[PDB]
């Protein structure tokens, strides 16, 4: 039943077989099983009881899946922190969380000395010099606690970008996370022996298919290594050398590989299931890997962290005419799906509405806030066909996506008004896809260089939120009611450049 | 080598994008990112070819790291 159970399960049918590889190690699924009882002793010994937070911030390794596997076994809640992102913005999920553990790097323990989260336990995942090294921790003296765990009990929270620039933690169950895997499983009909990707860090959703899926059906997960991360050609390298058969990542990393890593020349015969979410997939290009991978299936999988995968689109042929992305299909994961007119009724085919999910994967609410009560509304502007696929329209609020990222306005703004001399800030994206690019207009107290900015963004948010472009205006536009005219910023940005392609 | 450093510190600032110091980390501050080091790769084959295996920390990490790597593409 439970998630740490579908492990034990594949364990009993398969105890020889591959369970999790990475850059430097693999572990059969025993050696993952002794390697799991060891975190729990530690665990233990520690003194991490059941419901309490403990934060993994380290580059995905076979041990960040032996700590998570221990955490459920003692239903530990465990908190995946992106490593490509600053101690500034681990202490607020530190704060937001209130964990009592951080699982990091040897070279991770400098910047927590300093940090707000100096008095939390570190233990060291790497390097057996450093006195935090997690095997220097006796556990003889400790003991295994007798508890059950339901499936609606909290197993993980997934932080997501902060309209306050505090990061919120989608809290989900056993049975959220079960209800998309069983889903996925039964959908693509996964195999024991099958080797999947997990492209995706640990703190997005997409890693769930690519790890507890593997688990589930005694197959390997293979974690690709953040090195390789602007590489398309060590990334379709990662294919071949790992004889991948299941691919599931962002349009935008399969678009790199298709542009400059030979996706499309040098077939990847491994490839079974290539399974893409996030953000639209321009069609002209997902036609190309249509074609080039004609035998494989390919499908278009939707939703929030909030619900995982709540719809997906199986595409078979793409006609040759067609020019927007393809529907994202009809309800997943076990969910019910509908889209919503402002005043609360369904809307009829061919009416644009808002998204709104009932079912099993709907979270259980952000951690330390009040709970998700009846079905889920996304925020995501969708329109029915006649065939029953949905299509989607866009966002009319301030959850950016770049290349997949989920990014707030507001997360950014606040990051930029810290700087001494920033009284203004507000964000916003210029460009689609591939080319869109995040832009910062700011008042200056005293009239502001990029690199500074940069400099300033890194040390309190993920490199992906870091601002590409800055404007310098004497005041923002406002609105009657004295709120930014992000409408009006917008087309002041647009228009500034647009001279610029004149001039 | 000290002009092989400008031509890209040139770019860089130009072209992508005050002073860029040689140490300045081009990834850790999202100066360079997917989308731009492949650009940067264009001009340094079409006006200087890097291999794929090389696009990582370890040889775009500062500008001086980029200077060696160029330097050391001979022959
Ligand atoms: P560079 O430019 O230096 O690097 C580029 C590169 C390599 C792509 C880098 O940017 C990178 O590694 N990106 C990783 C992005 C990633 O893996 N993201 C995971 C997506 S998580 C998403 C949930 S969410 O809450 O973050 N966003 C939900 C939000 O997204 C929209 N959306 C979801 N699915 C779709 C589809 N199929 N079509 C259009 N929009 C979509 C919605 O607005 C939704 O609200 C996942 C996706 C499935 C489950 N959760």
């Amino acid at each position: 039943k439970l998630l740490h159970e579908r492990m034990m399960h594949s364990l009993a049918r398969y105890p020889r077989q591959t369970a999790v590889v990475d850059e430097q190690d693999a572990l059969s699924y025993e050696a993952l099983e002794l390697r799991i009882r060891e975190f729990v002793a530690m665990l233990c010994a520690l003194g991490v009881g059941q419901g309490q937070r403990i934060l993994l911030w380290a580059h995905k390794s076979v041990d960040l899946v032996a700590v998570m596997q221990a955490a459920l076994r003692l239903g530990v809640v465990y908190v995946p922190v992106d490593p490509l992102s600053p101690v500034s913005r681990l202490e607020k999920i530190a704060g937001d969380s209130q964990a009592v553990l951080v699982l990091c790097t040897a070279a991770r323990l400098e910047e927590l000395a300093g940090s707000a989260l100096a008095q939390v336990r570190s233990v060291v995942l790497d390097d057996p010099a450093s006195a935090g090294y997690w095997r220097n921790i006796d556990t003889g003296s400790s003991v295994v606690p007798t508890l059950a765990i339901q499936p609606d009990d909290l197993a993980y929270i997934l932080y997501t970008s902060g309209s306050t620039g505090v990061p919120k933690g989608v809290a989900l169950s056993h049975g959220n996370a079960l209800a998309f895997v069983d889903w996925a499983c039964e959908r693509y009909c996964f195999q024991p022996g099958e080797r999947f990707a997990n492209h995706a860090p640990l703190h997005f959703d997409l890693s769930v298919l690519d790890i507890y899926c593997a688990l589930n059906v005694g197959a390997t997960v293979c974690l690709v290594p953040e090195s390789i991360a602007f590489s398309p050609r060590l990334l379709t390298d990662f294919i071949r050398q790992h004889e991948i058969s299941i691919w599931y990542s962002v349009p935008s990393v399969l678009m790199m590989m298709m542009q400059d890593g030979d996706l499309l020349s040098d077939i990847q015969d491994t490839l079974r299931v290539l399974l893409f979410a996030g953000e639209p997939f321009p069609v002209k290009h997902l036609r190309d890997l249509r074609a080039a991978y004609a035998d494989v299936r390919l499908a278009n999988l939707f939703g929030p962290t909030e619900t995982n995968v709540c719809t997906a689109f199986e595409v078979g042929a793409i006609d040759p005419e067609r020019v927007l992305p393809v529907p994202i299909g009809t309800a997943a994961s076990g969910n019910q799906v509908w889209a919503q007119k402002p005043d609360g009724s369904r809307c009829a085919v061919g009416e644009e509405g808002e998204l709104v999910v009932q079912g099993p994967t709907v979270m259980l609410g952000y951690f330390a806030k009040p709970a998700q009560e009846g079905p889920y509304k996304t925020g995501d502007m969708v329109r029915q066909r006649p065939d029953g696929n949905y299509e989607y329209l866009g966002r009319r609020d301030d959850m950016l996506k770049v290349r997949g990222n989920r990014i707030e306005r507001g997360e950014v703004e606040a990051a930029l008004l810290a700087h001494p001399q920033v009284s203004e800030a507000a964000v916003l994206v210029v460009g689609e896809g591939m080319n869109a690019q995040l832009w910062g207009v700011l008042v200056a107290h005293t009239r502001l260089s990029l690199i500074d900015l940069k400099r300033h963004c890194a040390q309190r948010l993920p490199r992906y939120m870091i601002i590409d472009k800055v404007l310098c205006l004497d005041a923002l536009p406002r609105n009657a009611n004295g709120k930014v005219d992000r409408f009006a910023l917008a087309r002041q940005v647009e228009g500034k450049l647009a001279a610029a392609l004149e001039h | 080598g000290e002009e092989v450093k400008e031509k890209i510190r040139r770019y860089i600032m130009e072209d992508l994008i005050d002073e860029l110091d040689d140490q300045t980390p081009l990834l850790e501050w999202g100066i360079l990112n997917s989308m731009n080091i492949v650009k940067l790769m264009v001009y340094i084959r079409d006006e200087m070819s890097i291999p794929s295996t090389h696009i990582t920390g370890k040889y775009f990490k500062d500008l001086n790291a980029i200077s060696r790597t160029v330097e050391q593409l001979k022959a």
